[PDB]
RNA sequence: AGAACCUUACCUGGUCUUGACAUCCACGGAAGUUUUCAGAGAUGAGAAUGUGCCUUCGGGAACCGUGAGACAGGUGCUGCAUGGCUGUCGUCAGCUCGUGUUGUGAAAUGUUGGGUUAAGUCCCGCAACGAGCGCAACCCUUAUCCUUUGUUGCCAGCGGUCCGGCCGGGAACUCAAAGGAGACUGCCAGUGAUAAACUGGAGGAAGGUGGGGAUGACGUCAAGUCAUCAUGCCCUUACGACCAGGGCUACACACGUGCUACAAUGGCGCAUACAAAGAGAAGCGACCUCGCGAGAGCAAGCGGACCUCAUAAAGUGCGUCGUAGUCCGGAUUGGAGUCUGCAACUCGACUCCAUGAAGUCGGAAUCGCUAGUAAUCGUGGAUCAGAAUGCCACGGUGAAUACGU
């Protein structure tokens, strides 16, 4: 029974279920609040839940590599995100307006030689 | 069982070989394992272009190194000397092992 | 570079072909915690008596086709500028410009 | 500074020629190249004309000589002054 | 620029109270994209605040913030020989970000031993009528009064 | 030093390598230099010889040279005779068995390099290089290039003041990476000095 | 893309002169292998083994030896004789040609004009009509999906458990490549000259070139490079070759580019979380043992989605310090040592203990950056015995601002 969908954020790859039951998250065998330490990943997290009142409603086990603390998160809510499109495919438009279904595509710009990094130049000199 | 392990620079070439290879088991044995794409290895290099001096001005080589991971499960007495026989096209380094 | 550099290089090269046994022996002895102090001092003379351009850091990698002994690259074997001709011409096996 | 395990340096035909000295009993200098060399117990007493890249510099050896080396005795660059 | 004008970036409301103003003003005290302390500094900065003015966390804030904000500020045309300081109504977007901006300047500024603590007083002194946020602006009113007849 | 290598920017996609073999980083730069010898060798062997490209592939400790020239008739001379005799040169060359193949290039006029090695003897030869650069040109359009240019640089009729002149027929897209590029260079080593040769030949574009 | 020796091209001495590197004959010796004393070493003198492929036997091809010359050699000069390669204006939207026409002609026209565009982009007009090189597209990469194939990668649901995907297994998901789909102002409305377009919105992972790279027109600067390489006067018992030591690391000073700081958005201590991308056989080197530590010893696993480098750090929690030249800062110097290496004096890196400069945000002025950017945090790679704060890569956190010309 239990729904899916694929989180992606920079580097990070979280792995969402959706299952019917109290509202639980586990993320890598750890409760939310154990795995993010900070508030504000928290808060992207639950994100599209509070956007559509379905945070008692159900549970959800996740699994997340890659990435650091935030991107992780975004990751996370992506895959919630999809998990709830694929389960109501009523809630589309909300989430459409709220901005989670879009995959933020915003990847490290890689350095570039003669540059220090991405578009940092070096000090330039006239003499 | 044995595992074998193409490797080429060409993509196609080696995807090519690993057909043929994977033909040439299934005739003679039963269950050929299948052919897995392992990761490539991309080794890259840089290089001043200029002959004397100019260091912003540079080429960004690579080698692209692909990796084909076939595995046999069932060694027959048939299919393994065929597989020895069996020469594959050149630009493909073919390891071959059994257990 | 000049021939003469190169054929010095060789000879460097050959050397340590040669002497590569005896010395790695003597340094093995050097090492050995477990063994005499007169013997070490003896190994440690022996050393110094055999030739210089027997030892292996003497030998600089140069260009196989030019002997330029900057802008090395050991995978090729060519110097920088070599390698860049070999790379354009289809000569160098895979070698293509990378961008990503 | 060297190992305390590898010992001390001193180049072996340096000190072929301390012997000789010593078994002589002679004090003419002997000239000599191996800055590197480090100077031993005895050697002191021995004047010993130490390269300097030019020429050859007398060092008369002294009980504190000892565990430096030869060619800290013997100065390479020359400079005076700027005016 | 002057091709294209372009919309402003997407920016999250903070956790605790679910505001893009702190949230702005957040990002502006961060420096070396170390964001968590910064935040964890403001937050500390609002419950001190909160404590000594009453009220709640956000509208003391907001309030700090109302007695620091520039109906009008200047620019330099310079269209004569000489340079002349034109007064400008500078518009919603921009006062409040400024005014932020001042805020922190003067919590940097400020004697005071932890950051958090600093801010706290300018945030204090601004709602009181106070402090060199205050200042600041009076000074930036008092250049637009001066140059009153440019417009 | 403006424009990048049109053969080396295409090996990808429309253009092939000329080395064709798989080594481990233990044994590829020896194999590298092999490959540059038995080249050379050939070079200097197949002058006379109208040769445009040779193809190194050594498949299990076994050389194959494929060598493309315009008269296979002088490279191979009476039957097996001269091949055989390549054959063990490069063996010894390279330390393995050797094997030479010789393609037959179709069409000479259209080889972009061997267009070049003529250009550069003719210079050698002391004619007018203008004339010269004309006929390539010309000869390439008659066979049915898509188009052609060709570069020729440096002391040009012993001047004493070096320049570069250069002539193009037909289309010679060379920022559009399907294209069938066909380029390469010369060197005529002249009484007053070195002329370089470079010439574009468009065979046409690759769809795919 | 790495000067201790080497590199090295420079200096000081010690040496060689058909030569260190090649080809050629003549004729002495099979090559080579081992070892001895003097010498800083280069070199200059000794003792042991071998005679292989073939001879109407005037001998041969590999590899040393000697003399003759023909020649070798030159990082010697000219980049203002050159090729090749490179920078540069500038990834700026330009630069041209054919035929026609205009003008005595140099030339013009096309290529200007109305709009529009990132674009000589596109349309419309028009003595121009066409074409080429460039602005675009084709290529790599990144963002979504699908199919295929599932180990060394994965664990949703199943059983077992040493609660480790580890082991039965499963092929879902991640991931891995290979092949397809997708974005074209294609659809909607308005503005526009019945247009090219523009402004908004719908869908969509992505919207107007989606982000980034590669790609550099004709040409310019007698721009750079004869010391990568090649190449059209000079040296040839020396401007060539070998060696040991020294120098390229010097130090009243001036400039360039960086790193680390001046602190509390921090320092220190203890606990603890989340990466990516790479390298590895004369190599990477677990575990275990010893060492305060750098490391040492033993020694598996592994040419590697398996093993190793390899603990990411910033962060988070708890404690402490309380604005001091400080529990900030680490230069400098003394001692003692570790590793590499024939060899760390000149002149390596790292460690430990001590020492604890200047520096409290920097004059005139001056640089970078418009987003996953700057800022900040670590990680890797090349060269490389050893020797990066440099270079080239990788992810983490992650802003401000753009009214306008």
């Amino acid at each position: 029974n239990q729904y899916y969908g694929t989180g992606r954020r920079k580097s990070s790859a979280a792995r969402v279920f959706i299952k019917p039951g109290n509202g639980k998250i586990v993320i890598n065998q750890r409760s939310l609040e154990q795995y993010f330490g900070r508030e504000t990943a928290r808060m992207v997290v639950r994100q599209p839940l509070e956007l559509v009142d379905m945070v008692e409603k159900l549970d959800l086990y996740i699994t997340v590599k890659g990435g650091g603390i935030s991107g992780q998160a975004g990751a996370i809510r992506h895959g919630i995100t999809r998990a709830l499109m694929e389960y109501d495919e009523s809630l589309r438009s909300e989430l459409r307006k709220a901005g989670f279904v879009t995959r933020d595509a915003r990847q490290v710009e890689r350095k570039k030689v003669g540059l220090r990094k991405a578009r940092r130049r070096p000090q330039f000199s006239k003499r | 069982r044995i595992r074998i392990r193409l490797k080429a620079f060409d993509h196609r070439l080696i995807d090519q070989a690993t057909a043929e290879i994977v033909e040439t088991a299934k005739r003679t044995g039963a269950q050929v394992r299948g052919p897995i794409p392992l990761p490539t290895r991309k080794e890259r290099f840089t290089v001043l272009i200029s002959p004397h001096v100019n260091k912003d001005a540079r080429d960004q080589y690579e080698i692209r190194t692909h990796l084909r991971l076939v595995d046999i499960v069932e060694p027959t007495e048939k299919t393994v000397d065929a597989l020895m026989r069996l020469d594959l096209a050149a630009g493909v380094d073919v390891q071959i092992s059994l257990g | 570079a000049k021939q003469s550099m190169k054929a010095r290089e060789v000879k460097r090269v050959a050397l340590a072909d040669k002497y590569f046994a005896k010395r790695a022996e003597l340094k093995a002895i050097i090492s050995d915690v477990n063994a005499s102090d007169e013997d070490r001092w003896n190994a440690v003379l022996k050393l110094q008596t055999l030739p210089r351009d027997s030892s292996p850091s003497r030998q600089r990698n140069r260009c196989r086709q030019t002997g330029r002994p900057h802008g090395f690259l050991r995978k090729f074997g060519l110097s920088r500028i070599k390698v860049r001709e070999a790379a354009m011409r289809g000569e160098i096996p895979g070698l293509k410009k990378a961008s990503w | 500074p060297r190992s305390l395990k590898k010992g001390p340096f001193i180049d072996l035909h340096l000190l072929k020629k301390v012997e000789k000295a010593v078994e002589s009993g002679d004090k003419k200098p002997l000239r000599t190249w191996s800055r590197r060399s480090t100077i031993f117990p005895n050697m002191i007493g021995l004047t010993i004309a130490v390269h300097n890249g030019r020429q050859h510099v007398p060092v008369f050896v002294t009980d504190e000589m000892v565990g430096h080396k030869l060619g800290e005795f013997a100065p390479t660059r020359t400079y005076r002054g700027h005016a | 620029p002057r091709r294209r004008v372009i919309g402003q970036r997407k920016i999250l409301p903070d956790p605790k109270f679910g505001s893009e103003l702190l949230a702005k003003f957040v990002n502006i005290l961060m420096v070396d994209g170390k964001k968590s302390t910064a935040e964890s500094i403001v937050y500390s900065a609002l419950e001190t605040l909160a404590q000594r003015s009453g009220k709640s966390e956000l509208e003391a804030f907001e309030v700090a913030l109302e007695n620091v904000r520039p109906t009008v500020e200047v620019k330099s045309r310079r269209v004569g020989g000489s340079t002349y300081q034109v007064p400008v109504e500078v518009r919603p977007v921009r006062r409040n970000a400024l005014a932020m901006r001042w805020i922190v300047e003067a919590a940097r500024k400020r004697g005071d031993k932890s950051m958090a603590l600093r801010l706290a007083n300018e945030l204090s002194d601004a709602a009181e009528n106070k402090g060199t946020a205050v200042k600041k602006r009076e000074d930036v009113h008092r250049m637009a009064e001066a140059n009153k007849a440019f417009a | 030093g403006q424009k990048v290598h049109p053969n080396g920017i295409r090996l990808g996609i429309v253009k092939p390598w000329n080395s064709t073999w798989f080594a481990n980083t233990k044994e590829f730069a020896d194999n590298l230099d092999s490959d540059f010898k038995v080249r050379q060798y050939l070079t200097k062997e197949l002058a006379k010889a109208s040769v445009s490209r040779i193809v190194i592939e050594r498949p299990a400790k076994s050389i194959r040279v494929t060598i493309h020239t315009a008269r296979p008739g002088i490279v191979i001379g009476k039957k097996g005779e001269d091949v055989e005799k390549l054959r063990k040169v490069v063996a010894d060359i390279a330390g393995v068995p050797a094997q030479i193949n010789i393609a037959e290039v179709r069409k000479p006029e259209l080889d972009a390099k061997l267009v070049a090695d003529s250009i550069t003897s003719q210079l050698e030869r002391r004619v007018m290089f203008r004339r010269a650069m004309k006929r390539a040109v010309q000869n390439a359009m008659r066979l049915g290039a898509k188009g052609i240019k060709v570069e020729v640089s440096g002391r040009l009729g012993g001047a004493e003041i070096a320049r570069t002149e250069w002539y193009r027929e037909g289309r010679v897209p060379l920022h559009t990476l399907r294209a069938d590029i066909d380029y390469n260079t010369s060197e005529a080593h002249t009484t007053y000095g070195v002329i370089g040769v470079k010439v574009w030949i468009f065979k046409g574009e690759i769809l795919g």
